[PDB]
């Protein structure tokens, strides 16, 4: 399933609630297209892999999370599983999130 | 406002 990050609080809770799967996240921004361009992806995922965590955060509103993950550069995939980093990968690529999915499953 | 650094997205190729 999806869940939005609207404060930190929601960010480590999505951690503990995602159990043991993967869970993947996209730092994209609402306001720009060349970031939520590729939604018709990432979320779209979520119907094709309902046994993976789909996370979404706005490097804008939530400056929190991407504080502490010091984003640079949107979207940014970041892979976190029980809590925990094991990658991660920015730059337009939704044929990678797929691989490096697959990967880490 | 809602603005913060660049969006590679399928920006950069």
């Amino acid at each position: 399933m999806v869940k939005q990050i609207e404060s930190k609080t929601a960010f480590q809770e999505a951690l503990d609630a995602a159990g043991d799967k993967l869970v993947v996240v996209d730092f994209s921004a609402t306001w720009c297209g060349p970031a939520k361009m590729i939604k018709p992806f990432f979320h779209s995922l979520s119907e094709k892999y309902s046994n993976v965590i789909f996370l979404e955060v706005d490097v804008d509103d939530a400056q929190d999370v991407a504080s502490e993950a010091e984003v640079k550069a949107t979207p940014t995939f970041q892979f976190f599983k029980k809590g925990q980093k094991v990658g991660e990968f920015s730059g337009a690529n939704k044929e990678k999130l797929e691989a490096t999915i697959n990967e880490l499953v | 406002f809602r603005f913060r650094y660049v969006c590679e997205g399928p920006s950069h190729g």
